[PDB]
């Protein structure tokens, strides 16, 4: 039962560094070298470097020169990832180990640790109702309403329609950065049912303890 | 640095069918190559070690071949849970490098996007903000081009796009495109258009509105 337990996600400021953790278990920690891999949405997976707990120290990837100076510690079988500068280092970092003795392929991986670099502070989201121009209800047999959530930090926010009773025809999209995470959701129902049968989006933001239930109404 | 190239970011397949992902190492990495699979929000899973060896527990449907500069991952008969990302990785000489990955997706009937455009809400305008939102939902193939036009001229500054992966139920894709201006600039223009170019129609799908005009 080989297992690698990584650390919870952290939100460092665009300036300092953060030491990540990886608790190996189920095998003699010193018998295998630990590896670290980075994964960003646009650049894919990139190997960072390895470490020998038996002590052969390290060997880093050219690209992660001094921005990543690994370290470890026996008597606890945990490996650490320093992360120096940090600013464009926002991504998920993995802890990896190989399986057999003669293949550098990574058979064992940690669950990964998300790292977000931002100077923003906890901020409640503004929620904006999206209704078809001039109220009405479209021009077909179906009408689409929406909810725009922006200016919040940090992730995440939960969004439902009519307290969850409206789940079909819903499209809720991944939030995108921009100082204050912004996301949106659309709901599509039968034209004759709105505004006859009310529709409200419920947005909740754990970090700020805030909730907003914005009803969607015809507008001019 | 050796460069692993996976020429296909996405590959259309079907359940019960055969599919082959290809990988091309910039150099002869001999047989030092591995294949990984990854599902959203999870870590990579080793599927193949040393070019063509199944790791333990990896089902017979998964196969890999090649040795030299060209390698190929194959799935005899695709199953629902195989519609994920597969990564190539050479471990011949450091630094270890991974391919860009290939996402397998379910092929289905072409479907035109339903496009909806929304003017800024009064509540946002009071805060000095003006976001125009455009939804493009339930379309297939994923290939789509969204353009914004303000008073006719195309606008690229201030556009933020978001999309969902292929739906696990209806195999379509959806997308949101938001044009965010300040109320100051928003009120200095009159015509706002969201234009979707998709293979399902010769003419791009267009949705618009005029400030203050119903």
């Amino acid at each position: 039962a080989v297992h690698l337990q990584g650390t919870e996600l952290v939100k460092p400021g665009a300036s300092a560094g953060v030491k990540l953790s990886c608790k190996a278990s189920g095998y003699t920690f010193t018998n295998y070298d630990m590896n670290w891999v980075r994964q960003r949405p646009e650049q894919g997976l990139e190997w960072i470097g390895w470490i020998f707990p038996g002590d052969g120290s390290t060997r880093y990837n050219e690209k992660f020169k001094g921005k990543a100076t690994l370290t470890t510690d026996k008597s606890s079988s945990t490996a650490y990832q320093l992360n120096r500068l940090t600013s464009e280092d926002s991504a998920v970092y993995f802890c990896a180990r190989r399986g057999f003795h003669g293949s550098y392929s990574f058979a064992y991986w940690g669950q990964g640790t998300l790292v977000t670099v931002s100077g923003a502070k906890t901020t409640a989201p503004s929620v904006y109702p999206l209704a078809p121009a001039a109220g009405a209800a479209g021009a077909g047999s179906s009408v689409t309403l929406g909810c725009l959530v922006k200016g919040y930090f940090p992730e995440p926010v939960t969004l439902t329609w009519n307290s969850g009773s409206l789940s079909s025809g819903v499209h809720t999209f991944p939030a995108v950065l921009a100082d204050l995470y912004t996301l949106s959701s659309s709901v599509t129902v039968t034209s004759s049912t709105w505004p006859a049968e009310s529709i409200t989006c419920n947005v909740a933001h754990p970090a700020s303890s805030t909730k907003v239930d914005k009803k969607i109404e015809p507008r001019g | 640095d050796i460069v692993m190239t996976q020429s296909h970011k996405f590959m259309s397949t079907s359940v019960g069918d055969r599919v082959s992902i290809t990988c091309k190492a910039s150099q002869d990495v001999n047989t030092a190559l591995a294949w990984y699979q990854q599902i959203p929000g999870q870590s990579p899973k080793l599927l193949i070690y040393s070019a063509s060896n199944r790791y333990t527990g990896v089902p017979d449907r998964f196969t890999a071949s090649g040795s030299g500069t060209d390698f190929t991952f194959t799935i005899s008969s695709v199953q629902a849970e195989d519609l994920a990302l597969y990564y190539c990785q050479q471990h011949y000489t450091t630094p270890w490098t991974f391919g860009g990955g290939t996402k397998l997706e379910i092929k289905r009937a072409d479907a035109a996007p339903t496009v909806s455009i929304f003017p800024p809400s009064s509540e946002q305008l009071t805060s000095g903000g003006a976001s125009v939102v455009c939804f493009l939902n339930n379309f297939y193939p994923k290939d789509i081009n969204v353009k914004w036009a303000i008073d006719g001229a195309e606008r690229a500054g201030g556009v933020l796009n978001s999309f969902t992966g292929q739906d696990s139920k209806d195999s379509t894709y959806s997308m949101s495109s938001t044009l965010t201006l300040t109320k100051d600039e928003y009120e200095r223009h009159a015509s706002y258009t969201c234009e979707a170019t998709h293979k399902t129609s010769t003419a791009p799908i267009v949705k618009s509105f005029n400030r203050g005009a119903a």
